[PDB]
RNA sequence: AUCUAUAAUAGUUUUU
RNA sequence: CCUCUGAAUAAACUAUU
RNA sequence: AGUAGUAACAAGAG
């Protein structure tokens, strides 16, 4: 009533009236906006000089009838004077201090529940637990986290559309809310919020800051989850680490995560040992994931994935021969397979590389609303049934088991701009773009994989590329039935025999875990991994093994030269070389060593050159078996985050450079440490720990012909020089020992 | 590097041949309103200032 | 609905989606049943030659006020006839909700 | 595993 | 004499909400 | 005078 009695007040005016009718409501947008303009371009500076004034701050009217004009002192307080542009007067800061300690007292109960998410963080920094200070080589590394967990299944869009739901019904145009979370959250924070007496724009933002899941780009150390990230100024820093853990609750599924990160790489580090079980149990008992000792969360959580499979076995605890993928639980039940780096062509003219698996498999997979049993081949999916609730079920399913199979006829049918890279031009794994943009439409995918006759046996209906089921064509190996479920099974954790060399078998003795089959991913976890031990960089990332392998060697340099000199059979077995060796392509690793270890022997032979340099960069390649061959290799590679860094034999390298001015060392942009100069050291200009057989003599001399490349210098003979393209633009004369 | 007075070298006609090649085959009046910037900015005049 | 209707009818408590069709009243239902996916939303169909079409054969209102609409049909097609405009307009009702930028 | 939602405010970068 | 007033470029990004 | 520097301030307006 009031609404309208205002309304018609305001029309009865002309003035008023004309910005009525003639503004729609697109315009109350632009209108709402006008100003005569907001004069500040320095409001540090302005600030400054208003505070000077007598009067700076502007209140409402009201304020005269509540704060006297003058205090105790006679200082006045506010003055008459309105504000330019409004009808509010000016006030002097001793207002609001004499407000504050002498103005009426009101009941703020309400403001934790308006507030919670700060007080959360409050109660979060009270109970947490503080570790001791480690000064270490810190490698941060940019990466997207999370600065606002909001809640787990929900977008920013669907977020904002519950919002407006819960609390503006009637506003919602013509959106429905269509996900199951969205419908169950909506009940649920109806049911909380039902008889509020709060205002619904602030009970919006609550809403919104509760909700809306905010994500940024970081230099990040440590672990991602949304708890470490609000104190990632206190636990990490540029040459210390702080141990702290939130005191709050910890998230089933950051925990989950962070285990399945640290059986990885537990499992990767300890497959190059040389007693991998011992080595493996070792490394679990002396490990924590968000200052829970590891073995506790093996104990106690049900994980599928092969690493933590592996782990549990070494722990002999009962485990799953399962694994997860686009949301469904996969189980061999029998077959096996062999992983394949192929390149492939997409179909919208993109070349990537994807992990093939050989051999004939047979899976079961389970789902929270659909199951199937699927038979596969190297490519090519033999056959699927499919035994879902409703169509869309049977629909998913089948998607993922076409994604699922690897087939040509799937990645030609890839469409649109699909990029398979981060916006930061990280590398994305290819079957979840792929699983990713044909559940958004798989009408290309069922269109293009093609049609085939059933024989109709059992009953089992059939599906076509529409979706829909017919009886006499359906798509190519699909099959649609009722009965399959076998979903009691899945969950019966057997009993199984590890080998030392980390081999999980079952009791009747068949293979059905070993460490090729755990994934070459190298990620990052959600909550902080703590490791105990001399090298606490043993289960590290990458970069942070490189760098902190050459430093140790650095750092030892003295003992690590006096033992390469004298006995060097015990120093290239030394414990801190294994993480290394772990990031070179296992292929590659003997005939890596061989390769080195001559090298050495070389240096060792021809007196007057010992360069400190590249003893130190060849040592971490020595680690492995030597394998005897007459390959020449002009760069070393290794394994960091998915692409094969290259480490030049002679010079510097983008991973590995030396710099002579200040006699120091870094190791992918790191600060290494500082060689320390010997007398022995050959300043004649002289290398003999380049060529496999060869020695370098000198800079170019045109006396023996032009130069010519590195893989043919195997027509030469004892005692012949030649000048060699060996290096970055470099021609060099060399000998022939 | 740096490019010297990038700015005052750049000529919108050039920006104009640039959207023709890039809107190939779209509809015409998707064309039109991309192009009408270029147009408008090849024949512009500047204010001198206060004096 | 998933759809802005036309009318809500309170009495019955309803929504009503109206259509006028200058083809066969049958071939415009079954595109708006199609085009809707409903069956909780009362459909009526009008035309200018006097035929109709409703859901369930019901027709909300009584046939004093359907044969006003019918006849208010057939003397809004006879002048557009006198005048020679009903062949496009008869023809241009497919190509109708559709929008093409200019 | 992915992750460019909007709008306000301030700060930074972009010379013959 | 007296009254009033002490001065807001474009794009992108960053932070907070 | 001074600040300052390719053009201004060293009060402006009513
Ligand atoms: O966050 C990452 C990972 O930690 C997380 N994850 C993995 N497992 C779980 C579980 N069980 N619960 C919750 N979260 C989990 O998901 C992310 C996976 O990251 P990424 O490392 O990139 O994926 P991965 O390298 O594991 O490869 P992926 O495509 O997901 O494959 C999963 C699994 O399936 C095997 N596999 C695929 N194909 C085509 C296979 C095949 O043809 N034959 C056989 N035998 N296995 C196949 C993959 O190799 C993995 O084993
Ligand atoms: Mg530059
Ligand atoms: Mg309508």
């Amino acid at each position: 009533m009031e609404r309208i009695k205002e309304l018609r007040d305001l029309m009865s005016q002309s003035r008023t009236r004309e910005i009525l009718t003639k503004t729609t409501v697109d315009h109350m947008a632009i209108i709402k906006k006008y100003t005569s303009g907001r004069q500040e371009k320095n409001p540090a500076l302005r600030m400054k000089w208003m505070m000077a004034m007598k009067y700076p701050i502007t209140a409402d009217k009201r304020i005269m009838e509540m704060i006297p004009e003058r205090n105790e002192q006679g200082q006045t307080l506010w003055s008459k004077t309105n504000d330019a542009g409004s009808d509010r007067v000016m006030v002097s800061p001793l207002a609001v201090t004499w407000w504050n300690r002498n103005g009426p007292t009101t009941s703020t109960v309400h403001y934790p529940k308006v507030y919670k998410t700060y007080f959360e963080k409050v109660e979060r920094l009270k109970h947490g637990t503080f570790g001791p200070v480690h000064f270490r080589n810190q490698v941060k590394i940019r990466r997207r986290v999370d600065i606002n967990p909001g809640h787990a299944d929900l977008s920013a869009k669907e977020a904002q559309d519950v919002i407006m739901e819960v609390v503006f019904p009637n506003e919602v145009g013509a959106r429905i809310l269509t996900s199951e979370s969205q419908l169950t959250i909506t009940k649920e924070k109806k049911k909380e919020l039902q008889d509020c007496k709060i205002a619904p724009l602030m009970v919006a933002y609550m809403l919104e800051r509760e909700l809306v899941r905010k994500t940024r780009f970081l230099p990040v150390a440590g672990g991602t989850s949304s708890v470490y990230i609000e104190v990632l100024h206190l636990t990490q820093g540029t040459c210390w680490e702080q141990m702290y853990t939130p005191g709050g609750e910890v998230r089933n599924d950051d925990v989950d995560q962070s285990l399945i990160i640290a059986a990885r790489n537990i499992v990767r580090r300890a497959t190059v040992s040389a007693d991998p079980l011992a080595s493996l149990l070792e490394m679990c008992h002396s490990t924590q994931i968000g200052g829970v000792r590891m073995v506790d969360i093996l104990r106690q959580n049900p994980t599928e994935e092969q690493a933590v499979d592996i782990c549990k076995a070494a722990m002999g605890l009962r485990i799953s021969s399962s694994f997860s993928f686009g949301g469904f639980t996969f189980k061999r039940t029998s077959g096996s397979s062999v992983k394949r780096e192929e390149e492939v062509l997409t179909g919208n003219l993109q070349t990537l590389k994807i992990r093939v698996h050989e051999g004939y498999e047979e899976f079961t997979m389970v789902g929270r609303r659909a199951t199937a049993i699927l038979r596969k081949a190297t490519r090519r999916l033999i056959q699927l049934i499919v035994s879902g609730k409703d169509e869309q079920s049977i629909a998913e399913a089948i998607i993922v088991a076409m994604v699922f199979s690897q087939e040509d006829c799937m990645i030609k049918a890839v469409r649109g701009d699909l990029n398979f890279v981060n916006r930061a031009n990280q590398r994305l794994n290819p079957m979840h773009q792929l699983l990713r943009h044909f559940q958004k439409d798989a009408k290309v995918l069922f269109q293009n994989w093609g049609i085939e006759p059933i024989d109709n046996v059992m009953g089992m209906i059939g599906i076509l590329p529409d979706m829909t089921p017919s009886t006499e064509m359906s798509l190519r190996g699909v099959r649609v039935s009722k009965m399959g479920v076998d979903e009691y099974s899945s969950t019966e954790r057997v009993v199984v025999s590890i080998d030392r060399f980390l081999r999980v078998r079952d009791q009747r003795g068949n293979v059905l875990l070993s460490p090729e089959e755990v994934s070459e991913t190298q990620g990052t976890e959600k909550l902080t991994i703590t490791y105990s031990s001399s090298m606490m960089w043993e289960i590290n990332g990458p970069e942070s093994v490189l760098v902190n392998t050459y430093q140790w060697i650095i750092r030892n340099w003295e003992n690590v030269k006096i033992q390469w000199s004298q006995d060097p059979t015990m120093l290239y077995n030394k414990m801190e070389f294994e993480p290394f060796q772990s990031l070179v392509p296992k292929a590659a690793r003997g005939q890596y060593s061989g390769f080195v270890r001559v090298l050495f022997q070389q240096m060792r032979d021809v007196l007057g050159t010992f360069d400190t340099v590249q003893i130190i960069k060849l040592l971490p390649f020595a680690a492995a078996p030597p394998e005897q061959s007459r390959m020449q290799f002009s760069s070393l590679t290794v394994n960091v985050r998915g692409s094969g860094m290259r480490i030049v034999v002679r010079g510097n390298s983008p991973v590995f450079n030396y710099n002579k001015a200040t006699k120091r060392l870094t190791v992918l942009g790191k600060d290494a440490g500082a060689l320390m100069e010997d007398p022995d050291e050959g300043t004649a200009g002289v290398e003999s720990a380049v060529l496999r057989g060869f020695l370098i003599l000198g800079k170019e001399n045109k006396r023996y012909g032009p130069a010519l490349s590195i893989n043919e210098l195997s027509n030469l003979a004892k005692g012949e020089k030649a000048n060699v393209l060996i290096g970055q633009g470099d021609v060099v004369l060399v000998m022939k020992r | 590097g740096d490019n010297t007075k990038w700015n005052e070298n750049q000529n919108p006609r050039m920006f104009l041949a640039m959207i023709t090649y890039i809107t190939r085959n779209q509809p015409e009046w998707f064309r039109n309103v991309l192009s009408i910037a270029p147009i408008m900015f090849s024949n512009k005049m500047a204010r001198l200032g206060k004096g | 609905p998933k759809f802005l209707p036309d009318l809500y009818d309170y009495k019955e408590n309803r929504f009503i989606e109206i259509g006028v069709t200058r083809r066969e009243v049958h071939i415009y239902y079954l595109e708006k049943a199609n085009k809707i996916k409903s069956e909780k939303t009362h459909i009526h169909i009008f035309s200018f030659t006097g035929e109709e079409m409703a859901t369930k054969a019901d027709y909300t209102l009584d046939e004093e006020s359907r044969a006003r609409i019918k006849t208010r049909l057939f003397t809004i097609r006879q002048e557009m006839a006198s005048r020679g405009l009903w062949d496009s307009f008869r023809q241009s009702e497919r190509g109708e909700e559709t929008i093409e930028e200019r």
